[PDB]
């Protein structure tokens, strides 16, 4: 798995590869790793698929109940629900989640909740097995306040490298753009991103 | 075991081989691995045979109750959510691996569930020890927007791959076709290419062959 | 003071006085409400009365968003209303979590009625003094109205009215559907269906409404929402040109 | 009106009264008198103990809660034992967990909340005891009065129990003098021993009649009985 | 390791049980009676883990004695053995199972027949002409398969038992200090106190 | 929070009456008539849809309910008590029977479970009996067709034909006159329609009457084919149009 | 649960009062069998006779009860008694002795009398059983949880009237066939209806199994009751 | 060691023309030590037969549990449980103990009294039903039994012949298993009657 | 409590209201960026230590509560409110919104009117603070009923307090600064003391203002208190 979320001028973009493996077998080559927990709050999941689906489902339940009672939850509220679940159940969970969202007041935000259950607010985040290969590259190429198309490119380049080196990552590159506009799904195929 | 699911333009087909094994030994030469969750939501399992049947029936019973209560035809996403939440709770100890397929008022659906409670969606899937043989066929011939006939052919062929190349699978091909308009059709032993040949000799014994120590009639009634 | 008047046990006539008393409680707020089905919407209208001028008018409401798709209007005192809203929300969120689809309007109504039945049968719980009207554009059944009372009864309606002057409005709408011979309003804009509803409330109750005397909730395919004063003002202007 | 409305603590009278709680308040009025008062540097409890007979002991009215805190009682004595035990526990908890001496004020809030639950739960009575709480903490001397309704008030001085209205009027009058009695334990006690006198239709208060307690700046909370009080009669 | 043997003759059941109690490197006792009377016509012998052994026997004894007084009646040997089996069957899946194997010898008055049941700690029950628990059966089953007859008298049974005890004294690595022998027939339970040099 | 009535609300009176049970039976009396008639090859259960508003949609409220593919129920009395009883009955058919024997309960045993649910509302602390009488009709392989009444006390009785609610006494009379053991299902549906016409105040048509049968298997209604030993439900709700067809020939 | 100033239990008393309105049940023990006969409470032509059992219930293969009182209360108890019999079989590999099953059932009734503020069960039972300790046995139990043994007994309506008649004609040396007659005559004399017709009766025997050495429970079909009402000459 | 190997034991059931047969060995051992020569492993609830192999304590327990459950069944239902239903009841009873299973391999034989059709089934220790119409085998010589049955069996055998087949299958499989044998009992089940024969076999 | 009267009323709750009317007078005033709370404390005797029987309570850091009626019932309600605000913060990280908090108190008070084994609360509570989207003021009755208010009063001086409150709404429709609302609160408390004049009283004020306290709840003390006392003294004479 290679997953990332990047803040830019008008919001936030999430991206992922589409490969799930059990050992060296590709169980699913077209997985959708981008998971909606509210209209403009999404996450990327890494670690145990069972664990992160179960968590994402609970969070979605909590955020629906929240919206009924109090109105749109902030991205921080979303992140906090994930953290609560991850921290409190650290001893039977293998879950690393990146949370990304947009709202009017706070604009684009990114939180990463790694294995411990800690929370970290960040301008951009990478995770999954494939991410280790792009630490250098992402750190050298990321800038704050990039445009939409620049950000799409940074993720595209970043994840194509991650896919190139990590056998666990691969398939298509999926992305979700989150802005005032709107929610936009992007897909990119091997024949394109391999030639980068 | 070889089980497959394949979406076509107006529905979804599932199929399975008919062999159960205790280690190397073949217990049942023609068992049924296709299970009904509800009239138009069917299911195939691999892994612990008791587990796939039980989890199918528990959820089948609750889906019936949900349908009666809500006055609506059962949805495939409900079978999925209940199965996955149940399996998750048992932290993989219930060894059920399932391909779950059906039609409901919302359209047609194809899903996989793993014993730890993760789910995936797709247009074609396989599970079981024959899963690699079947997937190689699926990856070779699956096209977008298949007809019903083509889908039955492809699923049937995927199971054959498992039957001929996986020692865990054998005997026959069962199929179930769920079309959006119609009643689900369950097609028991749709292919039977593994007929036992006639034996070389009859082994029926002359009466008296066995030595009997004593005898008595057994009372059934009261 | 006989015990058959204090808790929900049977009277010799086979009646449940505490249930009947609970119905009377539903009118204590002197608000009337009505609900109609459009071609692909459902509208609820309730009177808004803000007598005390120390009140913040925006916090005075008897319409609730239960889920993304279901609205609920209540006839009865607010504390019991809020108790019912909270529960409905929790039941709606839970249904979606467990069964993977949005809770249908009628199913939520059946469920809230079942809770009501229980208070009708168990001694230690009092019934809630409220009538609940549920609206949505159901994905399977189209525009829907389902109403539940302190008896645990519920049913679907072509249109409905609730409150002290319930009967006036009811017979008015009854007269309407006699003419049209169909079981909904023919109209595509929810704006026009809202106008029809306001119009017939005006006749039946023989009263005029300013933008602050009304409260409106609209359900369409996949939102339920409430109108602001300004959205309502725009509706009142529209009806004043022809009638 | 008082008719069907005083069956339990779970029922309001049509006037909005809770009779079980008002009845509990009446057991305090039966109890033997006790006085509390304080200055800037000390706080003193004075109690008239009551015998059940001339052959008996005068039953104790003062209970130590911590090194910096204790109380006197008027009403049901076993109720005083429940509450002082709880207060001892709260004091202890605060020491062990936070290494903090419990504020006299917080002790008030805690007792109040405890009394409160008993004014609202079916099948349990309210407490039938009044308490006077004294302590020395990080903001100095304190005196509190506790009523079983849950009302606790901070006072320079006060009295509770039978005929206590005399003592109270005296303290109301003396106020500006005893408040300044600083660094003189014995003068403050004398003012408390005199205040309790205004509440005797009884007898001349004897070496058994008298219970005095003190706490302050450089003095742990301590109880005087018998011979050790004679020098105040 | 505890010798526990049983033989059912025509009119009685004979139980023999070793007398030693050994812990580590020491024989602590040489007169241990590995037996509880359950009812006047039913006897139980036991062997297994140190404490469990007596605790189980006495618990069973308490239960059968309770029944007797409640019903003013004596449960048949078949009933007592079923009852005992069930207690062991429950125990085997509990937190800490009883590690005890038992012989039950009883004289049934309704049928006028002796009866011998062998039940191990798992709740495996069987009715047998003769039985043993532990290693002793590795010697005695074959001996008795040869020498045993269904119509033996009590005295013939005691000779047959003397033969089994001889074999065990000759071949078994442990010193079990002789046995205590008890006979169960229509006239109840009696101990043959002369066997050590009979 | 937490119950205060942990004692039976149904107690015996000096005369031996169980008051609350009597009073519930009075509620049944006030209720709209329902009836059941058993034939050689079927059972019919029928009732009237007493609507509460012309603005209500009476198809959204069913008084006749499927409990299992071969068992249906109708009631007279308090509708909400019926609705929750139906929920619990469907469930207990699964929890106490199908999840054990892999088949649906025979009619008498399911009735028996419903009866138990009702009996307990008669004995337990802090509750009132159910205000309903149910008629339960069903089929099963080894008992054939059957019809049962169940009352607020938990008593049940097998009937060849019966009626409950408002006009029950007149209707029971009209049925004793008309019933015989050679009745075919069509004949019994006819008799049910006649009996119901006496009871009905207003309009008498396929929109105001509710009627269901326990007949033969509807292999279509199953929803799937290919398992030959599965032939479909015997419970069937007649349609509005189906009812009117028999009312012309009435 | 409470006591009256007389030291009586209201709720129990009132439950017995309720039972005296229920259809009469009669039990007679003979030397070679037992008879259980009961009258159904004012019926109707439409009531299904062929699939009905309101007064006679099988507890196991060797024990039956005749019920007088609330049927629904009886089914609760019958069911626990059935379970209790099977627990015993499982524990001891012997059929439960009749007394033991009766005592347990009685103890459950006694319980409702003494704690928990639930109403007693409005039920009286006549137990008909065989075991190898006491042979044929007849016992009775009422809502108090008391129970007693009998050669002949009745419960429900007209017990006082029915008891005197049984006292009169009962003889120790009776065959079961004579007991059959006695029971039908006694119900005939004590009905509050024109005649005692088959459609108003439940009837059962516990015999020594035609010719065997074994015990058999015969629960009479309606047809058999009509025929046995012929022999005894009541048409 | 392995719970299903401690005691020894085999059961086999076959269908024929309007009959079924079910057979078992009589051994009860404790590892290498043979203890009982008379341990029967087939039982019957009315006309339904159940063989159980495996740990003997569980064989006994399940027999008592199924006597108990079928007795209650007949009481409430007023008829004897049929083969198909009993099969279901065994399966759900076993699965109920999913994470503390009984160490057994049950086998069900019988004729449906209404349809008259012969029926057999097998289960794993947690209730998984082996639905097979020819033969079912279970126990410490199940490999030997599968071998014997797959060669010996032919459909629609007359009861007197099916008797030879099942016996021969059992005897020869038992003789290749150190833990089986020591006597054998065979039931031939015809709707109307049931004959029980003890076989003469090697006593080693 | 669980008992409806033949006309749909609840007499126990109506009686609980009588306990409230019997109480001391307390008020709250919403201003342009905050809320102000004030309460009348009856000086029973000179022995009461001044400034030291604090009635106004804080919940979390951003919410004030004042109540009239049975004081112990108010403290009970605030304990429950504190637990309820902690649970919200623990899960959603953000401090509880005032409308959210209102309903939590609402549902709890309403619960005590469902069961025969419990009595309704004998207080009305006035509460509020600043959240993510402005200032809010609430009043909660023994029935559980609550709405948002521009200004609120309860207790014995309720009628005159409301009359004064109503005037301010009319003279200042363009919102009232936080510092003005403080003064006016001191005034209003004076003008409801008229009734209970027999015994002396002491004034308590607290406020929560975006620009004056950074949206935190604070007690008015020192010079600000004295100045508001002066305003009221000069405007009563
Ligand atoms: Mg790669
Ligand atoms: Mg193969
Ligand atoms: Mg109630
Ligand atoms: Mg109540
Ligand atoms: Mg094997
Ligand atoms: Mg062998
Ligand atoms: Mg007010």
């Amino acid at each position: 798995t290679s997953i990332m979320a990047v803040t830019f001028k008008d919001g936030v973009i999430l991206g992922a590869d589409s490969r799930t493996t059990t050992g060296a077998y590709i169980a699913n080559r077209v997985t959708d790793k981008l998971t909606r927990v509210h209209d403009k709050i999404w996450c990327c999941r890494s670690g145990s698929a069972a664990d992160t689906q179960a968590i994402a489902d609970i969070v979605q339940y909590h955020l629906e109940l929240y919206t009924s009672q109090y109105g749109t939850p902030s991205t921080e509220t979303a992140a906090s629900v994930f953290k609560e679940l991850c921290y409190e159940n650290k001893d039977n969970l293998t879950a690393g989640i990146i949370v990304a969202g947009y709202d009017d007041k706070n604009k684009g935000e990114v939180y990463t909740i790694p294995l411990g259950g800690s929370v970290h607010k960040l301008p951009y985040a990478i995770a999954g097995s494939g991410s280790t290969f792009i630490y250098g590259y992402c750190d050298k190429n990321f800038r704050e306040n990039m445009s939409k198309e620049e950000t799409v490119d940074f993720i595209k380049h970043s994840l194509s490298q991650a896919i190139k080196w990590d056998g666990s990552s691969g398939g298509v590159i999926r992305m979700v753009v989150l802005t005032a506009a709107g929610v936009e799904r992007l897909i990119f195929y091997p024949d394109e991103y391999e030639q980068l | 075991t070889t089980i497959v699911g394949v979406k076509f333009n107006n529905g979804v087909v599932i199929a399975a081989d008919t062999r159960s094994t205790q280690g190397p030994i073949v217990a049942d030469k023609n068992c049924a691995k296709l299970h009904r969750i509800s009239p138009k939501i069917w299911c195939a399992g691999a892994g612990t045979a008791a587990d796939t049947e039980a989890v199918t029936q528990l959820i089948g019973s609750n889906i019936e109750l949900h349908s009666l209560y809500t006055s609506r035809e059962p949805r495939v996403v409900s079978a999925l959510q209940m199965l996955k939440q149940h399996l998750f709770k048992y932290q993989g100890h219930i060894g059920a691996y399932l391909i779950v397929a059906g039609v409901d008022p919302t359209g047609s659906h194809l899903f996989s569930i793993h014993a730890h409670g993760s789910t995936d969606v797709g247009y074609y899937l396989s599970l079981g020890s024959g899963s690699l043989a079947a997937m190689a066929v699926l990856e070779s011939h699956w096209k977008q927007d298949l007809t019903k006939e083509e889908a039955i052919k492809l699923a049937s062929d995927a199971i054959q791959a498992g039957i001929w190349n996986d020692l865990g699978s054998g005997s026959n091909v069962d199929v179930c076709v769920m079309e959006i308009g119609k009643d689900a059709e369950y097609l028991r032993n749709y292919l039977t290419p593994n007929v036992r040949e006639e034996k070389q000799k009859s082994y029926k014994f002359p009466r008296g062959t066995t030595a009997v120590l004593k005898e008595s009639i057994v009372n059934i009634c009261d | 003071a006989g015990y058959d008047r204090h808790i929900t046990i049977f009277s010799p006539e086979g009646r449940l006085y505490q249930v009947e008393y609970a119905f009377k409680a539903t009118n204590q707020t002197n608000i009337n409400s009505l609900a109609v089905r459009g071609k692909d919407c459902t509208v609820v209208i309730s009177q808004k009365k803000v007598p005390d001028k120390l009140l913040d008018p925006t916090t005075v409401s008897y319409i609730f968003c239960i889920s993304r798709t279901i609205g609920m209007v209540v006839n009865g005192p607010i504390p019991d209303a809020r108790n019912a809203a909270l529960r409905a929300k929790a039941e709606a969120a839970e249904f979606r979590y467990k069964y993977g689809y949005d809770m249908p309007c009628d199913v939520l109504a059946k469920r809230m009625a079942n809770l009501s039945q229980i208070y009708t049968q168990r001694a230690y719980m009092r019934p809630l003094g409220v009538i609940l009207t549920f609206v949505s554009v159901d994905e399977e059944l189209g525009p829907s109205i389902y109403k539940t009372d302190p008896a645990g009864y519920y049913v679907g309606y072509k249109a409905t009215a609730t409150g002290p002057k319930q009967q006036e409005i009811t017979t008015n709408l009854e007269n309407h559907f006699k003419k049209s011979k169909i079981d909904h309003i023919n109209e595509e804009s929810w704006e026009k269906v809202v106008e029809f509803a306001i119009t017939h409330m005006i006749d039946a109750l023989g009263t005029e409404f300013s933008k602050n005397d009304l409260e409106v909730g609209v359900a369409t395919k996949d939102k339920f929402f409430t109108l602001s004063a300004e959205n309502i003002e725009e509706r009142l202007v529209a009806i004043a040109e022809q009638d | 009106f008082r008719n069907n409305y005083d069956g339990d603590t779970v029922t309001f009278s049509p006037t909005g009264r809770l009779f079980q709680v008002e009845y509990a308040l009446e057991a305090i009025k039966q109890g033997s008198v006790t006085v509390g008062l304080r200055s800037n540097t000390h706080a003193v409890l004075v109690a008239l103990k009551r015998n059940a007979d001339e052959l008996s002991s005068y039953q104790k009215k003062i209970i130590k809660c911590d090194e910096h805190m204790g109380l006197s009682l008027a009403g049901l004595a076993p109720d005083a034992r429940v509450l002082s035990n709880y207060l001892r526990q709260q004091c202890n908890y605060s020491s062990l967990v936070f290494n903090r001496k419990l504020a006299v004020e917080r002790a008030g809030h805690l007792l109040c909340d405890k009394a409160q639950k008993n004014t609202q739960s079916y099948g349990g009575r309210p407490y039938g005891v009044g308490l006077l709480i004294i302590g020395y903490d990080k903001s100095g001397a304190h005196l509190l009065e506790f009523q079983p309704s849950g009302n606790v008030t901070e006072l320079y001085g006060t009295a509770i129990g039978a005929r206590s209205q005399g003592a109270k009027t005296y303290l109301e009058r003396t106020l500006d003098t005893f408040i300044k009695i600083d660094g003189n334990p014995d003068e403050l006690i004398k003012a408390g021993v005199e205040a309790i006198s205004q509440s005797l239709r009884d007898e001349s208060l004897t070496v058994d009649n008298l219970s005095i307690a003190i706490v302050g700046k450089d003095t742990p909370f301590t109880i005087y009985d018998g011979e050790a009080v004679a020098k105040y009669i | 390791m505890d010798i526990i043997l049983g033989i059912r003759v025509q009119d009685s059941v004979i139980l023999a049980s070793s007398k030693a109690v050994t812990r580590g490197i020491s024989v602590l006792k040489d007169s241990d009676d590995k037996t509880r009377q359950l009812s006047p016509h039913t006897l139980m012998s036991f062997a297994g883990e140190a404490g469990d052994t007596v605790q189980f026997a006495e618990y069973i004894q308490a239960n059968i004695q309770l029944y007797s007084i409640r019903e003013d009646y004596e449960l048949s040997p078949q009933a007592v053995s079923s009852f005992v089996r069930q207690e062991l069957a429950k125990s085997i899946r509990s937190r800490r199972p009883y590690q005890v194997n038992v012989l039950i010898g009883g004289y049934d008055k309704k049928k006028n027949k002796p009866e011998l049941y062998q039940i191990d700690y798992l709740g495996t029950k069987v009715e047998l002409p003769y039985g043993a628990h532990g290693y002793s059966g590795f010697y005695t089953f074959s001996l008795l398969d040869h020498h045993y007859r269904p119509d033996m008298t009590t005295e013939e049974g005691l000779d047959l038992l003397k033969l089994c005890v001889q074999e065990l004294e000759k071949r078994m690595p442990m010193d079990f200090k002789g046995v205590i022998v008890k006979i169960v027939d229509k006239d109840g339970i009696r101990q043959v106190d002369d066997f050590q040099a009979q | 929070m937490t119950d205060r009535y942990s004692f039976s609300l149904t107690t015996f009176s000096p005369s031996g009456k169980l008051g609350q049970i009597d009073y519930a039976l009075t509620a049944v009396k006030q209720g709209v008539t329902s009836l059941g008639i058993k034939a050689t090859n079927g059972v019919v259960i029928a009732t009237e849809k007493k609507s509460s508003s012309p603005l209500a949609m009476s198809e959204t409220l069913s008084k006749v309910s499927l409990l299992t593919p071969d068992i249906g129920a109708v009631y007279s009395g308090m509708g909400p008590d019926y609705r929750v009883l139906v929920d619990k009955s469907r469930k207990v058919a699964h929890t106490s029977y199908k999840r054990i024997y892999g088949e649906y309960p025979p009619t008498k045993l399911l009735v028996s479970e419903v009866a138990k649910i009702m009996q307990e509302a008669t004995q337990s602390g802090g509750v009132r009996p159910f205000g309903v009488s149910l008629l339960i009709a069903g089929h099963d392989e080894f008992n054939g067709f059957s019809l049962y009444q169940v009352d607020p006390s938990g008593s049940y009785f097998p009937w060849k034909a019966t009626a409950i609610g408002k006009g029950s006494v007149a209707a029971k009379t009209f049925l004793e006159k008309r019933w015989n053991d050679e009745l075919e299902l069509e004949d019994a549906i006819h008799i049910a329609l006649l009996t119901l016409k006496e009871s009905v105040e207003g309009e008498f048509n396929g929109d105001t009457i509710e009627l269901a049968i326990i007949g033969d298997e509807n292999p279509d209604l199953l929803g799937y084919t290919g398992i030959p030993t599965d032939k479909g439900p015997r419970f069937r709700k007649l349609t509005s149009q189906e009812i009117n067809d028999r009312l012309e020939a009435l | 649960t409470i006591f009256s100033p007389e030291g009586r239990l209201y709720q129990v008393e009132y439950a017995l009062e309720s039972i005296s309105h229920a259809g009469t049940a009669i039990g007679i023990m003979a030397s070679d069998g037992i008879v259980l006969a009961a009258e159904r409470k004012v019926t109707s032509t439409l009531l299904e006779q062929d699939t009905s059992t309101e007064k006679l219930y099988k507890l196991n293969d060797k024990i039956a009860v005749a019920v007088a009182g609330l049927t629904a209360d009886a089914e609760i108890l019958i069911n626990t008694a059935r379970i209790h019999a099977q627990n015993y079989l499982k524990t001891y590999n012997e059929d439960i002795p009749v007394e033991i099953l009766v005592r347990r059932l009685s103890d459950i009734k006694q319980g409702y009398t003494q704690h928990g503020g639930l109403r007693p069960f409005g039920v009286s039972f006549i137990y008909a059983g065989y075991d190898d300790r006491y042979g044929y046995q007849l016992y009775t139990s009422n809502p108090s949880g008391n129970y007693t043994g009998w050669k002949a007994i009745s419960v429900g309506a007209n017990t006082s009237a029915a008891q005197t008649l049984l006292q009169m004609d009962y003889k120790d040396d009776m065959k079961v066939d004579d007991a059959i007659e006695l029971a039908l005559k006694t119900l005939s004399k004590t009905t509050d209806s024109s005649a005692l017709t088959y459609d108003r009766l439940e009837f059962a025997t516990i015999r020594k199994g035609a010719n065997d050495g074994e015990v058999y429970q015969k629960i009479f079909k309606p047809q058999e009751i009509k025929d046995i009402l012929v022999k005894t000459g009541i048409t | 060691s392995d719970p299903s190997s401690i005691n020894g034991g085999i059961v086999v059931a076959m269908t024929g023309k309007d009959c079924v047969a079910i057979a078992c060995d009589l051994r009860l051992g404790s590892q290498s030590l043979g203890v009982s020569n008379k341990f029967e492993k087939i039982f019957h609830y009315g006309h339904v037969f159940l063989g159980i192999t495996g740990l003997a304590t569980d064989v006994t327990t399940l027999n008592e549990m199924f006597r108990y459950k079928t007795n209650l069944y007949k009481l409430k239902e007023e008829r004897a449980i049929e083969p198909e239903t009993f099969t279901q009841l065994v399966s759900s009873s076993l699965y109920e103990r999913r994470f503390g299973p009984y160490f057994v391999g049950p086998v069900v034989a019988g004729i449906n009294s209404k349809s008259g059709k012969p029926f057999i089934a097998g289960f794993d220790l947690i209730g998984c039903i082996d639905e097979a119409k020819d033969f079912i085998v279970s126990g410490t010589a199940s490999d030997q039994l599968f071998g014997m049955c797959e060669s010996l069996y032919e459909p629609n055998l007359e009861p007197e012949d099916l008797f030879e087949t099942i016996s021969q299958a059992l005897l020869n499989a038992a003789d290749r298993d150190a833990l089986s044998g020591w006597g054998a009992v065979v039931y031939i089940i015809k709707k109307d009657e049931v004959v029980k024969r003890y076989l003469k076999m090697r006593q080693d | 409590n669980s008992v409806f009267s033949p006309d749909g009323r609840n007499f126990q709750v109506e009686y609980a209201v009588k306990a409230v009317e019997n109480g001391t007078t307390s008020i709250g005033i919403k201003c342009n960026d905050g809320v102000v709370f004030a309460v009348e404390k009856l000086i029973t005797s000179k022995l009461l230590v001044p400034q030291k029987n604090v009635k106004i309570q804080v919940v979390d850091r951003h919410i004030g509560c004042v109540y009239s009626g049975l004081i112990p019932d108010g403290r009970h309600l605030v304990n429950r409110g504190r637990e309820e605000a902690a649970s919200f913060k623990k899960l959603y990280k953000t401090p509880i919104p005032i409308p959210a908090f209102a309903d939590r108190l609402g549902q709890y008070v309403q619960a005590h009117t469902l069961y025969n084994s419990v009595r309704p609360f004998g207080v009305s509570t006035i509460f509020g603070g600043v959240d993510k989207n402005g200032a809010h003021l609430y009043m909660l009755e023994p029935s559980g009923s609550y709405w948002g208010y521009k200004g609120a009063a309860t207790g014995k001086g309720r009628q005159s307090a409301k009359a004064e409150l109503e005037k301010l709404v009319d003279h200042h429709p363009e919102g009232l600064s936080a510092r003005e609302a403080v003064k006016q609160a001191a005034k209003i408390i004076y003008l409801a003391h008229e009734d209970n004049k027999e015994k002396d009283f002491e004034l308590e004020i607290s406020w929560c203002s975006l620009s004056e306290t950074n949206g935190l709840h604070k007690f008015v003390k020192g010079d600000l208190l004295q100045e508001a006392i002066d305003f009221a003294q000069k405007e009563i004479n």
